[PDB]
């Protein structure tokens, strides 16, 4: 991914301010709440079964923010999202077998998560920069389907 | 298909744009043209530099479309047939591209509204979105 | 959305499927089951060997679920509730998985109906699978 | 981009019946009626407004042999499907800019092209050798955007 130098330090910015113990978890929250289907690939986090339960799940917090380090990771190396994500993209497709359309939803979920913790500090420009990072890192981790 | 709850869940939500139609609808679209360059090639014969009068103007009447759908929201193909037969019929649109603008509204609102963006109110939304965009991409006349 | 040639075109072609609804059923998920192997996991229980018992039981379910569809091409969320209760509640299958199963139901149909199966018969069944997929993938209630 | 031994020669044997100069105009006459945002593609290409003027119009006719002169060339290619579209890729995605859920819908018609024109003899198996093939012409088709 091409992030400009003025994309580059207004993406950086954002994301130091982003809490990670919450962010991440309440990503792969709303995942589940509003594409319930995806609830299917995490049987063992226990109750998922109304949205508050969701939400509060100790096992979708914990795991919301590995995701949220994986993102952090890619965006640490925007030069090379295919080697940073080889080892994830082995786990999604050819074990999991996750659908690369819910790899696009989980991205755009983040960025409505973004959206809704900054308010009017995710202005549109900053969005279309992360709009450009969560392509990246959707892309990446459907590699080994490519 | 929306659930009784889906339909109280977007009328609460989308009651509070109110007069910021204009605003919101802009900026959705502005989201939508910087996010996905690709989209704007809909509209060549408009000006989309930022702060364009024809895309404010333009992001009203699209907030108003959608505040007559929450109204009519049990008779979405009826109410919706002459926008169907702009973007289905006459223009095309690529059902993708209400994708894009659908997830652009949502960025809009819970970057305005974080009260009203919870977990299952963002469901909702979403699906109102989704069902407004099938109607507008079908040929159902 | 359904337009009027649609429904007509649906129940034109469904009705020429009458007996053959159960092998019709049975082929096209045999047809989802060997071309899309992942969709076999939402079956863990199943007998899914070629020309299973089972699995010919599930598509005459099938079909005739379509043909209750069919007949209530403007009724089919009420009509089709139990189905979503158990796709979307229970199940949660995702969508892709019935865009497959919608598709070997079209080739199917183009397999053992070719007069029928003209491109705006095509386009008529796609639409209306598409509609079904909607109903018993969504939680309205 | 990967058949088993037999999945290649199953498809092989049924192309060889493939009527060159039909299937292609037939196939894309369906995409633009089954799925009619996609005749914005084709403005040049004169009255698309009904089905039977989409399936009777001498351009779609003559611009679907092509479209399956390029399957034939993937069909006689079929572990280096990546490079024999690569041309097509940039046309398609750098020039035109399909969107990629479009290449998967083409691929699909043209299953049920097959299907319609053959028959019985379209078997599961066939089938799900084809799909293999419109699978991964498609994912070679998108390559640019990957
Ligand atoms: C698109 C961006 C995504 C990112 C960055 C991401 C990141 C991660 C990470 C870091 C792990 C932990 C790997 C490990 O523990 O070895 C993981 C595991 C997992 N992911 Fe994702 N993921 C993504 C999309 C998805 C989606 C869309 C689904 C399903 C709808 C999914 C299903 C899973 C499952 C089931 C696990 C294993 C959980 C367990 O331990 O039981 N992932 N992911
Ligand atoms: C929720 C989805 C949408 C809604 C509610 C909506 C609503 C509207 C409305 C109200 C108009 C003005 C019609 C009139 O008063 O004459 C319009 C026009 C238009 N729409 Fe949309 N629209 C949606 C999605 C889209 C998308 C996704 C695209 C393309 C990316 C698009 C492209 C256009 C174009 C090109 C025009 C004509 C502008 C002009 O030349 O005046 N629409 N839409
Ligand atoms: C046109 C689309 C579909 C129709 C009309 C349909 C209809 C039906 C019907 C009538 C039943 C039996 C219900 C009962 O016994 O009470 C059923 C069960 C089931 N369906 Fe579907 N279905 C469709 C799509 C799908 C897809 C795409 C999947 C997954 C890939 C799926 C997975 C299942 C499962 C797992 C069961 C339960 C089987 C069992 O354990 O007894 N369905 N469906
Ligand atoms: C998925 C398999 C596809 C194949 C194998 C394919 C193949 C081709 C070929 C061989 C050409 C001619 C290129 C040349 O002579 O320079 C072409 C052109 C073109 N394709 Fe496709 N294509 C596919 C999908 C699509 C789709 C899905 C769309 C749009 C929905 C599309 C839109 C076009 C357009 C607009 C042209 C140029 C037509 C013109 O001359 O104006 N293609 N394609
Ligand atoms: C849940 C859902 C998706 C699409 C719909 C329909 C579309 C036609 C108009 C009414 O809602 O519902
Ligand atoms: C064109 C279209 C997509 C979904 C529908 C609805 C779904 C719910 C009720 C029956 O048709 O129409």
């Amino acid at each position: 991914v091409h992030l400009t130098p003025e994309e580059k330090s207004a993406v950086t910015a954002l994301w130091g301010k982003v809490n990670v113990d919450e962010v991440g978890g309440e990503a792969l929250g709303r995942l589940l709440v509003v594409y319930p289907w995806t609830q299917r690939f995490f049987e063992s986090f226990g109750d998922l079964s109304t949205p508050d339960a969701v939400m509060g799940n100790p096992k979708v917090k914990a795991h919301g923010k590995k995701v949220l380090g994986a993102f952090s990771d890619g965006l640490a190396h925007l030069d090379n999202l295919k080697g940073t994500f080889a080892t994830l993209s082995e786990l999604h497709c050819d074990k999991l077998h996750v659908d690369p359309e819910n790899f696009r939803l989980l991205g755009n979920v983040l960025v409505c998560v973004l959206a809704h913790h900054f308010g009017k500090e995710f202005t549109p420009p900053v969005q279309a920069a992360y709009q450009k990072v969560v392509a990246g890192v959707a892309n990446a981790l459907a590699h080994k389907y490519h | 298909v929306l659930s009784p709850a889906d339909k109280t869940n977007v009328k609460a939500a989308w009651g509070k744009v109110g007069a910021h139609a204009g605003e919101y609808g802009a900026e959705a679209l502005e989201r939508m043209f910087l996010s996905f360059p690709t989209t704007k090639t809909y509209f060549p014969h408009f000006d989309l530099s930022h702060g364009s009068a024809q895309v404010k103007g333009h992001g009203k009447k699209v907030a108003d479309a959608l505040t007559n759908a929450v109204a009519h929201v049990d008779d979405m193909p009826n109410a919706l047939s002459a926008l169907s037969d702009l973007h289905a019929h006459k223009l095309r649109v690529d059902p993708v591209n209400f994708k894009l603008l659908s997830h652009c509204l949502l960025v809009t609102l819970a970057a305005h509204l974080p009260a009203e963006f919870t977990p299952a109110v963002h469901a909702s939304l979403d699906k109102f979105l989704a069902s407004v965009s099938t109607v507008l991409t079908s040929k159902y006349r």
